């Protein structure tokens, strides 16, 4: 459809009545929930031919909304608490959908302050809430739906970061979260989304290879080491998650445009050999109070377990 | 300018018409170099802040001095 202006005017009416009643301080749950629900696909082609400064003022308004629970630091007040986080999580969903919506996205219809704000919202509220009660070591459907919103928002965050360059003062902490959940238990689909994020940040920028490998080697001891659900990646033949993470780092860097192919490919083997050399030298000696050996054995059986499948190469390398 | 050149060529002898056509070809090449300009911003992926509208100066000469000093 070239226009399909049959609910484009429906949504456009929604934002113009909203900014009329607010601009001339909260907009409530249900309206913004249905706004995100329709924003899933209706504007995914129809966002074009819309008034730019209205987009700026609405993202400023929802920015000021997400300011309130940005680092919120939080029997009956808990209902207010849960509805506050669900409201701002839906607001986060509207932000991360609204920015990515067009296949071609005009410059400065966004400011990095709101993306920073949704990032820090994600940081604090995720580490405060979802890890402790899905992993007792760090220690009703509202948690589940919040979880699903987290998954969707981080997936959209990944594809949005692949779309356009961001500043390093965003890159450091988005890589931090992209690696963070890989040492708790019931987060597998979050780990797939984190794989998507690290594809975006890793293939997009060549300057953080050292960074990523150092935070990889830092907290390896936090691995669950449990017989239950250790291998949960279908290819029977389920495999462990961080092995496939390593594999997709290996195959992720190509930088496809002459000799660029050759130098980038030898750069790939060099990055891999630095990774495995540092990992091996950390593993080999017996350190105090712990070991990195069992990591190395389970890692390598998974490596040769995925030795020959046409969509997992370089295990031979 | 192209419109006016075409009009002048149509009313008219030949040397002025071919000069008008060659200068419109130079206009077309100037259009060609003014085509990469909204892509060259696009691959930069620059990050805008709230102070975008306050820096409202159309001189384009002190702007270059500002970019030079920020680079320095």
């Amino acid at each position: 459809m070239m226009d399909s202006s049959t609910f484009k005017r429906f949504t456009a009416s929604i934002e113009n009545i909203l900014d009329n009643l607010e601009d001339m301080l909260l907009l409530g749950k249900h309206q913004l929930n249905e706004l995100g629900s329709e924003s899933a696909k209706i504007k995914a082609m129809g966002i074009m031919d819309k008034l730019s400064t209205d987009k700026t003022v609405k993202v400023l308004n929802i920015l000021e909304k997400n300011i309130q629970d940005g680092s919120k630091l939080s029997e009956r007040l808990w209902r207010d608490l849960i509805m506050e986080r669900v409201t701002k999580s839906a607001d986060a969903c509207l932000t991360t959908i609204n920015i990515m919506t067009s296949p071609n996205m005009p410059k400065a219809v966004y400011i990095e302050d709101v993306i920073e704000r949704v990032i820090q919202y994600t940081k604090f509220h995720l580490q405060n809430t979802l890890y402790p009660q899905y992993d007792p070591v760090y220690r009703q459907r509202v948690i589940v739906m919040l979880y699903n919103k987290v998954c969707d928002i981080v997936s959209s965050l990944s594809e949005l970061l692949e779309i356009q360059l961001l500043t390093d003062t965003t890159i450091l902490q988005v890589s931090s979260m992209g690696i963070t959940p890989f040492f708790v238990e019931n987060v597998s689909e979050l780990q797939l989304c984190a794989i998507k994020l690290v594809t975006a940040v890793f293939s997009r920028y060549e300057k953080h290879r050292q960074l990523i490998l150092e935070e990889i080697f830092t907290s390896l001891a936090r691995l669950p080491t449990s017989k239950r659900s250790l291998r949960n990646f279908r290819l029977p033949m389920y495999i462990q998650m961080v092995t496939a993470l390593v594999l997709q780092l290996i195959q992720c860097v190509v930088h496809l445009p002459d000799v660029v192919i050759t130098n980038s490919y030898e750069t790939a083997m060099r990055t891999a050999q630095n990774f495995l050399s540092i990992f091996l030298k950390k593993c080999g000696s017996k350190q105090g109070e712990e070991d990195y050996r069992p990591l190395f054995e389970n890692f390598v059986q998974d490596l040769l377990s995925t030795v020959n499948k046409p969509e997992w190469p370089a295990a031979e390398l | 300018k192209r419109e006016t050149s075409g009009e002048k060529s149509r009313q008219l002898i030949n040397h002025d018409t071919k000069e008008l056509e060659k200068m419109t070809n130079r206009q077309g090449m100037l259009l060609k170099k003014k085509e990469e300009c909204m892509k060259k911003i696009r691959e930069l992926g620059s990050l805008p802040q709230e102070a975008f509208e306050k820096y409202q100066t159309l001189s384009l000469k002190q702007l270059f001095r500002k970019l030079e000093q920020c680079n320095t």
